[PDB]
């Protein structure tokens, strides 16, 4: 039952959890041939070509963070701060 | 499933994170490469050589979800493979997989390693991770499991992969250091004394992989080029890192070579041992991790054990029965010292026999005559000791590991050496079993050392018969007790790990079980990981009020109690000025706060105490960062210092609730981390000791706050489990005083038990 | 089970040198090491490997 | 077994070659040379030579892991000195002093009873 | 392009506690009653003896590899015997209203107390140091 | 003759000492690795065996064989096998022994190998025998047989060098020193009171003059002399494992000029 | 019974031959079933 | 078979303390002492300080004496032999008498700043090796994945691995579901 | 007057014994008869020796070769200690040695000995040391109770 | 026992004091003993505690009877272990100690309510697990360019 893009409350930026699912799901559709959006500077190794991607900023995925009442709220990857 | 287990051993020449799998574990195991045109020319390759060349390939699975064997099929050397087709390949270099050392007693005993492919049969890794993983290499096996697809792949690198468990959350500090033969040895390589030549130097300087190819300008010049060890292990950590240490006086001229100075990265003063590159709190590893970041952090342990390995792959060491021989005039002294022990008991003796001797108070006289024979030998095995480790030489080996910290200690000396003591049983000393005797080579009624199981005698020189039997008394007492710790232990770990293994951190920062409910309304009381944790001393808290009216009061009305004119170039202009004045009182009103709040905290007066930050290593670097000279005034202002931490306050942000009841808090849970911070960046500090420019300040500060944010814990992360493992872990090696102790204690805790063994008040 | 052929060590060959060994010590009356050192073997290496040689073969012989 | 059989220590697999020579990025006149099936005998051999010539400015080797039989040296020269020709001027004195020795050597032995 | 401090002193005393290649002269200045030196020497390349004395000079050349005697065969920025080349650390002990400064030699580490040359001697490592008997 | 000069003290048919003087321990050292490592030799390498109610096993008896060493004096002149253009082994990689043995007395039978005989032409170059030094012309013990035993066997010898395993090893100990004095302060003696009560003297001290307790230690010497000998097992004779073994590093040093010339 | 090792039981069992003093030691084992 | 001795491979004194094989070296690459002898087996030195084994180091003492000697060496408990005096002996025959040798690297031959205790130990080969103890299964048709390997997982947060690894292949059949009973009672 | 690298023995008190020890050493069983100066030696330590040594290899017993046992293992060169117990003699170790007598070093030398791990010579392995003889007997009945 | 108190100028220093120690507690009488301070008065029973101070007062004695244990073998731990503990120890309200068919049928009958969150659960389901990695979801970003 979600809850506003203003007046979020949990953390800016990404954490590692986040970041090892988003990496490893967009590994997994780049194993499987799919589209890439960013410069290959020669990469071949998905995981790879992945952490390029999220340092580009370009993958385009939200997540989901469910509050424990079941609450939610939805930060993009393009916002999320990664540290 | 997609395992395999051998025996281990170590190798110094492989990395901190790979581990060597065999050849021919390498060609049983599989993980299954999807056919893209990134790599299908690989895969072809790989296919062509099949089942038994490795790098190959065991199946080939197409479209149809098809499987093709390579070792059968008619059509093995003909594939042409499609885009999307499965090739399943053996592992090969630099694939993730995950190597466990049972007992699996907490979670840096399965970590991920980057494969190398090699010869012979046995699993290799490093030395410095056999400690995580409480293994060594006599036997013992280990399990390494593949991960199966890109998703899991990633979760083994980006999360548990061994760079990333130096610094451990259990101890909030590095679980990982320098050990063994690299330790013996970069201690003796960074002696004094120790110099090497230009041969050795180059051979050693391309020892590390990561050398510019620049050699150092040595520093002796003069009659012939030699530089010291220290600075050649100085090519091996990085530029930027800072670190300093005092032991008991050293002094930035260290007569003796103690302690620890390292400025840019090089070694300026200080032996290398154990308290720098060990698994240590606030050493040269922990230091680097943070600074640096994890892989730097793990290619630094393998560049210094090359560098040093080789250093002491010629240079030699080695121990022997002649390092466990103590001079003849010590040893005269020791057998007097040992003599005089055995007269005051006999006193005491003789002082009982005659009823003459008292007891007190609930205490029965032979309670406290045994209780007195026993001090009186231990005391003399202690001093026997001392005596013959004052004796041995520095050159004596058994010496040389003790004083690296590489192996050993006071106790082996001693035992080895000197004397090896008082034996027990059940905490006493040996028991009459024949009928008021302990053997039926005594005669009855005999309460002295020999007769009781003193062992007068070294190793060295040998036990004798009857010492011999009451020093098995003795030691099965630990065979069996170990056995039963180790029993013991194992179920409260898995106990505790049942019980806690649900709770996790949640995205509002609270603690919670599988129900929701709350256990914590924040991880910790203060949001952090225990990772991102160090030693902090907390300035406010000690001293004399004296003290920290100096170091603390700025007054500018006062010419004796303003701020010298040199420190600041304001610093004219700013006395007597009251308006300045103002803040700075309201500065000194918060640490005068400060100070009694936390001494109501800490009791004691304890000032150090982990926090995360580690502010004076900022403050170091930023020193080093802007090449700051102490014979300038800063171009600082007060107000910006005064305002610019406060600023800083608001801004260390655990929890984000616009809500009153989740600012405070926030508040309540920065308060200790923020009572530092107002003490270590206080204006004269600042000025006075620290120098600062605006410039750097500004850096301090903004570095401040990117530390923090990156300490608070990450939701999502289950406890529970880590704090059931972090107590577990360490009661498995309590491996060993008149109240109940360690494992029965522990259990006595847990089970909440109703009939204690040892109960008491403490009454004051 | 028999001499070996050399000091395991070094490579000097020691497995010539069993017969003497032993006639040199019940014919000639020497003492083990002045045996030995007869025979030439005067690394303690070498030494080892006739000294705590024990053969076996001439009880494996007995049986049919 | 998982052994890999001791001929490799001495003699090249297909497609492997002698030397390989790769020029060294770090550093200016500078090249690493890897040796294949080759050790300590050689490689402490040239390079201490290496260090007898003016002319060089470094020089060192080392033997990655134990189990293979391979080295690699670094020569580093003045501007000027091709490394290589470096190699050869040692490889050079080398078989040259020995050249001598085992003459000296092939006399001192018929000068020789028993 | 420099040198910048210099002058002549008398060995009080030669400790080498415990190492045997290494030994701590305590020397002090013939002149000023005020500057001091402490200080590690390799005594086995140069040795030393209670009250002999140095003429002990900081200087600051004659940051690029090093490349080996050549340059050295004419080119001797020294007419000395013992040159060591280090480091400061400083802690400009600002003391009483003398200066002392730190450097370290590879660990070898000197101290001078002093004054007359605080507008001389470098905030900064290029430090040489040289030695003639 | 200018550069490394030798100077033999001793030679025998078995060891030669001698000293090496005026050259770099590298490549002092590097001789004594060649020397122990790479002189090319010949030595059983395959063993089939027709019969064998012998007391040992085959195994082991064929691997006591690899050990016994054969004359190899002529050994440049037969290939190795695996140069060799046949198919598997013959004349020119190749030296055939057989060994037949039973036990036809009542008493105990020895083997030696001496009881071996070739089986394949050598070309009379000098390879193959086996070489005996004992007394009683026996060589080596290779087994012993009750009355009613048996052994037969072939062997094929084949030139191989200790790199690949010690049997063809042509050089037994190899004694070096250097600087007996200590005077290089190479090492660094552990004692208990005294260094000098408590370490042996070495021989070779004599030859070299004492240091003076004055004499303030000598920063630029090097290392220049050195004490060997060599000790030799038979297949060759010694005087032989220096030179073929000053030549085998030559021709290693030779071929990566050779490979230079290829790039 | 002996072969199984029934009668307390692991009474009986079978006698080590890994090496001779293997062997002595094992005829010459005791054992206790079931206060110190 | 014959078991040749291999990386793997243990090996004990008779001191209560044992060792795998980590690696071999030929000859030539060992350290070696002026004689030319060269050691069968290299032991470190972090194995005795703790372990008090001085034993050991008694026995090699004793051990090349009588070697050199010709003589047995007692080394029965409870005697009157006493180090001071094997190292006599060993003195009379030759070496420094607590038994260091200089001895000089291999690869490079020169000398060891530090001298080594070296000497005779009889060790024990001990059964089960390497070869008997690797295994691998990972199908085509301990070494386990147990409570306690799963808790440290999901200590790492590793959830993806933890669904791999403790599936089914078991296949992921589909079925629709009310969402008021949740059952699987739901006509397609 | 006593040598001063005895050690300390604490005289007879006594004028009453009645008997005597045959020898100290008799308090030892099989295992701990073979441990070289065990009187030395930390006591738990003799304890895992006990063990161990159940574990090595020798020969078992002349007539291996003749029997037809589960496994067995023999030592190709056995090699009778260089240092013994005066008990051996009645356990006949000397006989049936169970061991060799191995050159050893103690040193750091290369960082692959570390933790419980040792190099051994190569080239002494290919002269046979520690070479061994292995053998597992397989058996099988027939037909049975159909 | 030696006591670091502050001085009157303020820096801390040694003032031993006596203090008595039992066998055997009475904590709720002895407490009440006239001499003695009752504000600091101790035991290890961290159950007679919580009986006569309350829970929070057992919380944290029973934090420092775990702690005790710790240090004891000279180890140390990061308060976030062993307060983790000690709060579910302590959660309920007092202190509970941390130490098939048939089930399902009770389950049945008490109306269970299974949260889903445990990884078996999720296995047997098909399922990640939410924690760690499994704690959020990820969906497709239609929103972005
Ligand atoms: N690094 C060490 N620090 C302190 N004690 C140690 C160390 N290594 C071993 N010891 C110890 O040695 C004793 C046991 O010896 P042992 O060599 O059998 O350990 P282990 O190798 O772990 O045994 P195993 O692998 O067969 O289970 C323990 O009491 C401890
Ligand atoms: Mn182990
Ligand atoms: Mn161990
Ligand atoms: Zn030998
Ligand atoms: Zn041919």
């Amino acid at each position: 039952k979600a809850i506003p893009k203003d007046q979020r409350a949990t953390t800016p930026y990404m954490t590692k959890y986040e970041r090892a699912r988003i990496l490893g799901t967009r590994a997994l559709q780049i194993s499987m041939n799919a589209p890439v959006f960013v410069d290959l500077e020669g990469e071949t190794d998905p995981l790879r070509i992945a952490m390029k991607e999220l340092a580009e900023k370009k993958i385009p995925l939200v997540i989901r963070r469910y509050l424990p009442d079941g609450s939610f709220e939805d930060w993009s990857v393009e916002e999320l701060i990664v540290d | 499933d997609f395992s395999a287990r051998t025996v281990i051993s170590g190798d110094p020449n492989l990395e901190l994170d790979q581990v060597g799998v065999p050849k021919s574990i390498a060609k049983t195991l599989t993980y299954p490469e999807v056919v893209t045109p990134y790599n299908i020319d690989r895969l072809t390759q790989l296919v062509r050589n099949g089942p038994n060349e490795h790098p190959g390939a065991k199946y080939v699975i197409r479209d149809s979800g098809d499987r093709i064997d390579l070792r059968y099929s008619k059509r093995a050397g003909d594939i042409q493979l499609q885009y999307g087709w499965k090739v399943e390949r053996h592992i090969m270099d630099n694939d993730p997989v995950l190597f466990n050392r049972q007992p699996s007693l907490h979670k840096m005993s399965m970590m991920a390693h980057r494969v190398k492919v090699i010869p012979y049969s046995t699993f290799r890794l490093n030395l410095s991770v056999t400690s995580p993983y409480n293994a060594d290499f006599d036997g013992d096996e280990m399990n390494l499991h593949v991960p199966q697809s890109e998703e899991t792949r990633a979760e083994l690198s980006q999360l548990c992969a061994v760079p990333l468990q130096i610094v451990s959350p259990q101890s909030n500090k590095p679980c990982m250091g320098i050990v063994q033969d690299t330790l013996c040895g970069i201690r003796k390589l960074t002696l004094r004394d120790t110099f090497i030549e230009l041969d050795q130097v180059l051979n050693m300087l391309y020892w590390v992989p990561d050398w510019d190819g620049v050699i150092p300008t040595p520093a002796i010049i003069k009659p012939k080029p030699l530089w010291s060890g220290k600075q050649i292990l100085s090519v091996a950590i990085p530029n930027g890192i800072h670190l300093q240490r005092f032991d008991e006086g050293t002094t930035l001229l260290s007569p003796k070579d103690n302690g620890m100075l390292i400025i840019d990265g090089q070694i300026i003063f200080g032996v290398v041992e154990k308290k720098t590159v060990g698994s240590s709190n606030g050493g040269l590893i922990h230091v680097v991790t943070r600074e640096k970041g994890p892989q730097v952090c793990a290619k630094l342990f393998g560049n210094i054990q090359k560098v040093v390995n080789f250093w002491l792959l010629h240079n030699g060491f080695s121990t022997g029965i002649g390092d466990t021989i103590a001079d003849g005039p010590t040893m005269r002294e020791i057998t007097e010292t040992i003599a005089e022990a055995k007269k005051k008991v006999l006193d005491v003796t003789k002082e009982a026999q005659a009823n003459l001797l008292t007891a007190k108070h609930g205490m029965t006289l032979r309670e406290s005559f045994e209780d007195n024979v026993v001090r009186f030998l231990n005391e003399a095995r202690d001093k026997a000791g001392r005596l013959a480790e004052v004796n041995l030489k520095d050159l004596n080996n058994v010496k040389q590991m003790v004083m690296a910290g590489s192996k050993g200690s006071f106790i082996n000396i001693a035992q080895m050496s000197a004397c090896v003591g008082q034996q027990s049983v059940e905490g006493k000393r040996i028991a009459f079993g024949f009928v008021d005797r302990t053997l039926p080579h005594f005669s009855k009624d005999d309460y002295s050392p020999e007769s009781k199981g003193f062992v007068e005698n070294s190793y060295l020189r040998g036990l004798t018969p009857q010492e011999f039997f009451f020093h098995a008394m003795g030691g099965r007492e630990g065979l069996i007790d170990t056995a039963v710790k180790t029993a013991e232990t194992g179920y409260i770990q898995r106990r505790l790990v049942k019980a806690l293994e649900d709770i996790m951190v949640h995205y509002d920062n609270t603690t919670r079980n599988s129900l929701g409910n709350v256990i914590q309304f924040i991880y910790g009381e203060d949001g952090m990981d225990a990772a991102h944790i160090e030693k902090q001393s907390l300035d406010t808290i000690g001293g004399s009020d004296a003290a920290f009216e100096k170091r603390y009061r700025v007054d500018l009305l006062n010419t004796d109690h303003t701020l010298d004119p040199s420190l600041l170039e304001s610093g004219s202009e700013i006395l007597g000025d009251l308006k300045l004045q103002v803040l700075l009182d309201e500065e000194y009103k918060q640490l005068v706060k400060d100070r009694k709040f936390l001494r109501e905290v800490f009791v004691d007066g304890e000032a150090n105490w982990p926090l995360p930050v580690n502010i004076r290593r900022i403050i170091q670097n930023a020193q080093q960062t802007f090449h700051i000279d102490h014979t300038k005034p800063s171009d600082l202002t007060i107000k910006d210092i005064v305002l610019g931490v406060k600023d800083l306050q608001e801004n260390l942000l655990v929890l984000r609730g616009k809500n009153e009841i989740i600012q405070n808090a926030q508040r309540d849970a920065v308060t200790l981390f923020c009572c530092l911070l107002r003490s270590r960046l206080a204006t004269r500090r600042v000025l006075q000791e620290y120098r600062l420019t605006k410039q750097a300040f500004d850096w301090v500060l903004s570095n401040i706050e990117a530390q923090f944010l990156r300490s608070v814990v990450h939701p999502g992360e289950m406890v529970g489990v880590l704090a059931a493992q972090s107590i577990g872990e360490p009661a498995t090696q309590m491996t060993l005083k008149k109240v109940t102790s360690g494992v029965p204690r522990l259990k006595e805790i847990l089970n909440v038990a109703k009939n204690m063994k040892t109960p008491s008040l403490t009454v004051y | 089970m028999i001499v070996p052929v050399r000091c395991f060590s070094c490579g000097k060959v020691v497995g010539d040198k069993w017969e003497s060994y032993l006639n040199l010590l019940q014919e000639d009356e020497l003492d083990e090491g002045t045996a030995l050192s007869r025979l030439g073997l005067k690394r303690y290496c070498c030494r080892r490997m006739i000294l705590t040689h024990v053969d076996l073969i001439e009880k494996f012989l007995r049986y049919n | 077994m998982n052994a890999p059989d001791r001929f490799e220590l001495f003699l090249l697999g297909e497609g492997e070659s002698k030397l390989k020579i790769d020029p060294d990025t770090k550093a200016p006149n500078a090249v690493v040379i890897t040796f294949e099936k080759e050790d300590h005998t050689l490689g402490n051999l040239i390079r201490a030579e290496l260090l007898n010539d003016r002319k060089v400015l470094f020089a060192a080797y080392k033997v990655e892991h134990p189990f293979f039989a391979r080295f690699k040296l670094r020569i580093q020269t003045t501007e000027g000195y091709d490394p290589k020709d470096a190699l050869k001027n040692a490889c050079n004195s080398i078989i040259n002093k020995l050249g001598a020795l085992k003459t000296n050597f092939e006399t001192e032995w018929n000068l020789q009873t028993l | 392009s420099n040198t910048l401090f210099d002058d002549i002193f008398q060995v009080s005393e030669v400790d080498p506690g415990r190492y045997n290649k290494v030994c701590r002269i305590e020397a002090a200045s013939t002149t000023q009653d005020q500057c001091k030196l402490t200080l590690d020497i390799n005594v086995e390349l140069f040795p030393v003896a209670a009250q002999d004395s140095l003429t002990v000079t900081i200087a600051s050349s004659l940051t690029r590899s090093w490349r080996p005697p050549q340059a050295g065969d004419r080119s001797l920025a020294d007419d000395y015997d013992y040159v060591m080349y280090g480091t400061a650390y400083k802690f400009e002990e600002v003391s009483k209203d003398l200066i002392a400064v730190y450097y370290s030699f590879g660990g070898l580490l000197m101290r001078l107390e002093g004054n007359y040359r605080n507008l001389n001697n470098l905030k900064q490592e290029n430090a040489y140091l040289l030695i003639r008997r | 003759e200018e550069g490394p000069q030798v100077k033999i003290r001793e030679a025998s048919k078995d060891n030669v000492d001698f000293i090496l003087s005026n050259v770099d321990l590298a490549m002092a050292n590097s001789l004594r690795r060649v020397m122990i490592a790479e002189i090319p030799t010949l030595a059983i390498d395959s063993v089939e065996v027709e019969t064998n109610t012998t007391v040992l096993a085959d195994e082991f008896i064929a691997h006591r064989l690899g050990l016994i060493p054969l004359q190899s004096m002529d050994i440049e002149q037969l290939e190795y096998s695996r140069d060799c253009f046949c198919e598997d082994h013959c004349d020119k990689c190749s030296v055939v022994l057989t060994l037949q043995a039973f036990g036809e007395s009542e008493s105990t039978t020895n083997v030696y190998s001496k009881d071996l005989v070739i089986v394949s032409n050598l070309m009379g170059r000098n390879i193959g025998h086996p070489i005996i030094q004992d007394k009683e012309g026996n060589g080596v013990l290779i087994c012993k047989l009750r009355k009613g035993q048996e052994l037969k066997l072939t062997c094929v010898a084949k030139k191989g060098i200790a790199k690949e395993h010690a049997k063809w090893g042509p050089a037994a100990a190899i004694e070096f020193e250097y600087d007996p004095w200590n005077k290089l302060k190479h090492t660094d003696y552990w004692y208990e009171q005294d260094s000098a009560k408590e370490w042996p003297q070495s021989k070779n001290c004599e030859y070299e003059d004492p240091p003076n307790e004055g004499d303030p230690f000598d920063y630029k010497a090097q290392a220049d002399t050195f004490y060997m000998n060599v000790e030799s097992v038979g297949s060759i004779p010694v005087d032989q494992v220096v030179v073929r073994g000053i030549d085998t590093l030559q021709k290693k040093v030779a071929s990566i000029l050779l490979a230079l010339t290829q790039m | 019974a002996l072969a199984t090792g029934n009668w307390g039981a692991g009474v009986s069992q079978v006698l080590n031959r890994y090496t001779y003093s293997s062997t002595l030691s094992h005829l010459r084992r005791t054992n206790t079933p079931i206060a110190k | 078979t014959t078991k040749i001795p291999q990386i793997g491979d243990k090996f004990a004194s008779r001191h209560g303390q044992k060792g795998t094989i980590g690696i071999t070296y030929r000859r030539e690459d060992m350290p070696f002492t002026a004689e030319g002898i060269v050691p069968d087996l290299i032991i470190n030195p972090h194995a005795i300080p703790s372990r008090m084994t001085v034993a050991h180091l008694i026995e090699c003492l004793l051990s090349k004496v009588a070697a050199l000697s010709g003589n047995e060496g007692d080394a029965s408990p409870f005697t009157d032999i006493t180090v001071e005096g094997i190292s006599k002996l060993l003195r009379e025959h030759g070496y420094q008498s607590r038994g260091f040798e200089v001895m000089y690297n291999g690869h490079t031959g020169k000398k060891l700043m530090a001298q080594i205790f070296f000497g005779p130990t009889y060790y024990q080969r001990l059964r089960h090796m390497v070869d008997d103890k690797i295994h691998a299964r990972a199908r085509g048709p301990g070494l386990r994945f147990g409570e306690m390997e799963r808790d440290c997982m999901i200590a790492h947060g590793a959830a993806s691995f933890l669904k791999e690894r403790l599936m089914e292949a078991s296949d992921a059949f589909r079925v629709h579901i009310c969402g008021i009973c949740g059952l699987m009672t739901v006509i397609a | 007057d006593v040598d001063p690298a005895k050690r300390i023995r604490v005289s007879h008190h006594a004028t009453t014994f009645t008997h005597c020890e045959i020898h100290p050493s008799m308090i030892l069983g099989v295992a701990a008869s073979i441990i070289p100066f065990p009187d030395h030696n930390q006591s738990p330590r003799n304890t895992y020796q006990s063990a161990m040594g159940k574990q090595a290899m020798g020969v078992f017993l002349t007539n291996y070769n003749v029997r037809m046992d589960t496994m067995a293992n023999i030592l190709y060169y056995p090699q009778k200690p260089l240092g013994t117990t005066r008990a051996m003699e009645y356990l006949k170790f000397r006989e049936l040695p169970a061991g060799q007598n191995a050159i050893v070093a103690i040193a750091c030398y290369s960082g692959y000995n570390q933790e419980d791990s040792m190099i051994m010579n190569q080239s002494s392995i290919d002269r046979g040391l520690f070479r061994s003889l292995f053998f597992r007997s397989y058996m099988d009945q027939e037909k049975k109770y159909g | 026992y030696d006591r670091k108190v502050p001085s009157p100028t303020g820096e801390y220093v040694k003032e031993p004091e006596w203090v008595l120690e039992t066998d055997g507690v009475n904590l709720s009488e002895v407490m009440t003993v006239p001499g003695i301070d009752p504000t600091r008065i101790y035991t290890n029973s961290f159950i007679d505690i919580m009986e006569v101070l309350g829970i929070e007062a057992g919380r944290a004695a029973l934090y420092k009877e775990v702690y005790n244990v710790i240090a004891s073998d000279g180890s140390y731990v990061n308060y976030r272990h062993m307060a983790l503990l000690v709060d579910v120890m302590t959660t309920q309200g007092g202190l509970t100690s941390v130490t098939t068919v048939e089930i399902l049928f009770e389950a049945g009958a008490s109306a269970e309510l299974d949260d889903c969150r445990g990884v078996s659960e999720n296995v047997i389901l098909g399922q990640m697990a939410p924690i760690g990695t499994g704690a959020f979801d990820v969906m497709i970003d239609e929103e972005s360019l």
